[PDB]
């Protein structure tokens, strides 16, 4: 079970695909889609 | 503190005070006056 093992690399690729799927969800909460902030509680206490 | 002395200048000769690092308690100022018209644009009058 090392880097030269292709099947083991495929196992790790499946795990990494799962992790990337979760990470994309966790990463878009910091995005600011053309707004003044990404936190709803911040824009609430700053504008009208 | 410099706001509370002398003859305040006319409108076209308004003096300026720029604060780039400090902690401000505005109501500790507005308590010293009798506020008459608090109108704000691009941020709520309470949000300032």
């Amino acid at each position: 079970f090392t880097t030269t093992n292709e099947a083991f690399q495929k196992v790790q690729d499946a795990v990494n695909n799962n992790a990337q799927a979760l990470s994309k969800l966790a990463s878009e909460l910091s995005n600011t889609f053309g707004a003044i902030s990404a936190s709803i509680g911040d824009i609430i206490q700053r504008l009208d | 503190s410099p706001l509370l002395s002398g003859t305040p200048p006319q409108v076209y000769n308004f003096k300026r005070l720029v604060f780039t690092n400090c902690n401000y308690n505005l109501t500790k100022l507005l308590s010293l006056f009798s506020v008459n018209d608090f109108t704000c644009s691009q941020i709520s009058p309470a949000a300032i």
